[PDB]
């Protein structure tokens, strides 16, 4: 009944959404950090025994 | 698909109670059961792929009109998901449940002369997997108890050592044995491994993967029943209860 | 005495009796519609220098996103379509496609499996028999345009009977020299180059004078009910592709030079009304096969 | 022994060796794309009662505005398209259009010059040779449907050897009357109307009985890799127009009824796989030529 | 007419039709990957002085910690791998392993069971039949290198027909003394030591002069699609271990000297194409069996 | 690379002045030309691809030690970027630049009694494109005017109508014709957008494509590597 209207016009520059494009890109940096951290811990600590 | 998703003996036996015999019949012409054919598998080879058709498949096949064919079509339904083409069965039989056909004397079918070795060869047993063989042994045991040929069931089991080891342990007349069974009889289900959409070579394998991928789609469809989220919406008859019992037994 | 018949009309092999239901026809119609999108998307991808339209269309057709190394062939839809095509051609075909797969594939698009929406014209000349007298020689060559060369060595003019069947609607006859032709037990008209005949009128008598041979060229037009998506050019190409790939190499079957000759031959047989319905579904399936294989080439030379 | 061969397979003239690189192939693809837009724009101009769609399409194709007093040749693209067609047919053609013109015209649109992403079926029957004994007369007529007429005046039955080459994929062989045909060193089967044969598995022998002549009709199909935008209906129309327009009037060349005869004849040369790619590019150029000339007649 | 055949090509027994689905193929690939790490753990145990690398890898493989009390067997994975191998060899062998266990074992690693992403070269020489006249004696010996010894005792020279099948890609023939081999209906070439043949072309005729015996050595190469993790050296070692361990001891089967002979014999059956796929999966399992049993001998 | 990049008559003639004859010839034996061979093109066909080796392939081939072999080597260098193997030319001719060999009398080489029809046949003029044809005619005109054989050059052009249409418009002795010439002779050059790293069917087409693809990298990374060798050395 009270359905608001979403404009979302100023978000797009032509057919490109800058905020969405930039937000997707920072996951590539996160992927690099995950592999870097995992390998460094494996080399520093080796097999773990409890 | 629904029959192949039954994991426990209780769930499978309950499904055979609800399902009428008409679902075991196919009404489609199919082709001859045993025939060497050349099939097309273009994902792997350019040359046509040789294979042999069998009764245990997801497709209709021609079946004999006698009681032997009717029993075989029931077993093929349980282990493969599709039955056979047996023309002009009376309406009385078609409305009866599968369990009633296998475990009741009210139906006019005579099964006393059934030979388990011949049936196991026709419904090729060297080709079935472990879960399919367990389902077949359930059907054989139900027929033996209704017929009184429990000794013939034991002699057959003693002639085949691997079948005796994996033979399900239950009494067709006691429900307490069914509840205690821990056997797993799910041909199709949610796969722990990664399941892709690629084709398979053999007719049995390609047909089985069609059921496997179909169940996953059926799992995520709206027809699937989620107990943990909609248990109050279920009818009292179909709700999961500890005291649920089969008719008689 | 002597009897001559067309080569392509002899011994039509039985056709398949499977995948002829309403659900199966929807599967064939869906395959043709999605294969058409596959060709169009590939053309658009080339123009726009991006594989997105093709990847998006292939995902709908094959229900998977392709990997770089794995060859793209169409997945389950291609596998089902190829085997169903074999089942239509002959009874001996295995027919090993489950009903669950057919139902799932038919649900991809909202289209109707109507094989009687429209018609098509099939120009293959049916000559059931040409009966000739003892001293005359008759040879029948060709299917799209049949050239009947008849030579009268006998002493007097001979009468040769033509039987074009009853399925064809219009048959046009042309001769090297003007000739005489009329229906059974009717006056012979003046010599003319061209005759327009209704094949249902009856056996036709032609007068062969003594001397130079007379060659009669024949052309026929038959109308057969086909879906509105039927395209004769695409069906013929798919028929050749299926024949070359080896989908029709079944035992005890007849091989035809065109889908035109195939559908007419099955029409000119007992229970031919039922055979044509199956052959029409095979035609649309072959149309889907051609579009899908052109967009996804596998064979290299 | 007497030898009979197909007319269209005799002496295939060498094809041109120019404008087959990636840059030139992109030019042909661009020409086809712009020619298609030219035909479409003219139809839209007729429908909407405005010349605006046609002016835009002609401006891109010819790099100039249409004028009422001047004639619509098609611009420099029309001249280049005609010149490359001449060079493709024969190696004796001038091949005058420079590279800077080819590159500047390929940059109008962005289409890959791939010529191997699809295939087409060409229904021409290659009959390399039909060896016949004495007293037996063999005649081969036709290319799309080859009718072979044989009769023997000798006392006994004769053996006729058929060679269909090693390029065609399948050959369907229909006779007027049932006849026996078998491969070399194989038993002869019962007489039957039709035969399906792979031309690769050696020469074939047909038993010719004494009496009435036996007429055998042949149909063949060959798959050749072609671009996606290939259209046999348009290519065949362009082939006739170019022949009518004198684009193929070069000394010491052969002429063919249709394009499929041309592509199969060049395929069956000593090294035919060299010419197939050049012939395929010529086909796409003829498809562009047909669409452009129908929109801009001269 | 005397007909001589290779010993290993006769009576190929049916192979199993189980554990060939996607889930089962992933199980075998997982077993190969985890058995490889088990062997490598021994070397990583030597660089340090601890057994933690081996204990860590055993727990992943066997789902249980190693104990000094009992002999390290391999846990549930060892039983599954052993039983699956038996089902591959013969159709009479039971399919003991449940699919639920296989699915659980397949989730240990994230490998994909694609068995058609590479190829391997197999050196078994298929000689389907050697046909000789009455006076000549022909003896075929060996599989990897076929030594065919032929002696002619008649007055005149003899023609011997060689049939190498229709599966092998290339066959190289080397004779003790120069000899003449030509295909059927082709003129005899001069005497040469070495002949290179494509088996698909046709049967070959060899001229046997009267006098000293002639011995021909044949080597063949066949390409069969295999997984990328295929190691022919490891597969052959596992085959010998499985034969010694009694995994193949089952009634109504045929025994072979090497996996080279086994796969070629199955390929040359009436419907050998479907057998090769199962045989390849057996080889990958045999490769895992060799690595695992060497680390954990019983 | 440098010779194929020149796109004007001025630049081509200037380059030939600065380039010694050593760059035109090669020290690799190569193979004999005019041979029907089968090469591997796995991009397109599984079967081997027929072709014929020529002197304009871009790969060194054996050549004779007569005057014709030296001229054919120079023309191949201009149109294909690589020359032929002429054994033991001598230091006297190697130090001379290409233009002096073509247009001077101090080289000690008798370039008279040269047949342009025979040379054109050996260089497979029917296979070369417009730019390669134009470059070949430039060499012919320079040779003809130096030896006073302008009539034989005109006779050759009359017999070959396609070559007459695209004949260069300069006169060797006049500087005004060189500066005002508007011919385009650039076989390779930096292209707008890029070109796919894909093979071609012909030997000439594939070798030519390899030159175009590597021109961009050669353009950027040649100045320093050449300078390192050029420093502390005397030019030939």
């Amino acid at each position: 009944f009270a359905l608001a209207q979403i404009n979302a016009d100023d978000e797009f520059i032509g057919a490109i959404d800058k905020e969405s494009a930039e937000y997707l890109d920072e996951y590539a940096t996160l992927a690099r950090d995950i592999s870097n951290s995992l390998t460094l811990v494996k080399a520093a600590f080796g097999p773990l025994e409890r | 698909m629904d029959v192949l998703s039954k994991g426990s003996l209780k769930e499978l036996l309950a499904h055979l109670e609800k399902t009428p015999l008409e679902e075991a019949i196919s009404y489609r012409i199919g082709t001859v059961p045993y025939q060497n054919v050349l099939i097309s598998r273009n994902e792997y080879y350019n040359q046509l792929y040789p294979d042999t058709t069998s009764l245990i498949d997801g497709v209709s096949r021609e079946g004999q009109r006698n009681v032997n064919g009717l029993i075989m079509s029931i077993i093929s339904y349980v282990v493969s998901g599709s039955g056979h083409y047996i023309p002009n069965i009376g309406f009385m039989l078609l409305r009866r449940s599968i369990l009633d056909i296998l475990t009741k004397h009210d139906t006019g079918l005579v099964t006393n002369n059934l030979n388990y070795g011949i049936i196991a060869r026709n419904l090729t047993v060297s080709k079935m997997n472990c879960e399919q063989r367990k389902r077949m042994l359930i059907c054989f045991k139900l027929l033996a108890y209704k017929d009184g040929n429990q000794n013939d069931y034991e002699i057959y089991l003693n002639q085949n050592i691997p079948l005796k080891q994996i033979a399900p342990n239950f009494i067709p007349g006691d429900m307490r044995t069914v509840i205690h069974n821990q056997d797993q009889l799910a041909i199709v289900g949610i796969p722990a491994y990664r399941l892709t959409q690629s084709t398979e070579l053999s007719i049995r394998d390609d047909n089985a993967k069609s059921y496997k991928l179909g169940y996953v789609d059926w799992y995520n469809s709206n027809s699937f029943l989620r107990e943990r989220s909609e248990f109050n919406l279920i009818r009292l008859k179909d709700r999961d209860t500890k005291y649920g019992k089969l008719n008689g037994w | 005495a002597n009897r001559a018949t067309s080569a392509f009309l002899d011994n039509p092999h039985p056709v398949g009796v499977n995948y002829v239901d309403e659900g199966s026809r929807q599967f064939v119609a869906v395959a043709e519609l999605l294969a058409s999108k596959l060709i169009d998307s590939s053309r658009e991808s080339d123009e726009s220098n991006s594989d997105v339209p093709f990847v998006q269309a292939y995902s709908k057709f094959a229900d998977d996103n392709p990997r770089h190394l794995r060859v793209k062939t169409g997945g389950k839809m291609a596998n089902a379509l190829t085997n169903v095509i074999r089942s239509y051609y002959s009874i001996n075909a295995p027919a090993i496609v489950p009903q669950v797969e057919i139902d799932r594939l038919a649900s991809k698009a909202t289209v109707s499996g109507d094989m009687y929406n429209s018609y098509a014209i099939f120009n293959s000349v049916p000559i059931v028999e040409v009966l000739s007298p003892a001293r005359t020689t008759v040879s029948i060559v060709g299917s799209d345009r049949a050239d009947v060369t008849m030579l009268n060595t006998g002493a007097g003019a001979a009468n040769i009977t033509f039987n074009f069947g009853q399925i064809a609607e219009t048959v046009i006859l042309k001769g090297s020299v003007p000739f005489q032709l009329a229906r059974l037990n009717q006056p012979m008209p003046a010599a003319r180059f061209t005759y327009k005949l209704r094949p249902l009128d009856g056996p036709f008598i032609v007068v062969l004078p003594v001397g130079n041979p007379l060659v009669i060229s024949a052309t026929a037009a038959t109308r057969i009910q086909v879906p509105l998506a039927f395209n004769k050019a695409l069906v013929e190409s798919g028929f050749q592709t299926a024949m070359n790939d080896g989908l029709f190499d079944i035992q005890n079957v007849n091989y035809y030079s065109s889908f035109d000759e195939f559908i007419i031959s099955q029409y000119h047989a007992q229970d031919g009304i039922n055979r044509v319905s199956t052959c029409v579904i095979l035609g649309l399936a072959l149309q889907a096969y051609d579009q899908m294989r052109r967009a996804l080439p596998v064979r290299r030379v």
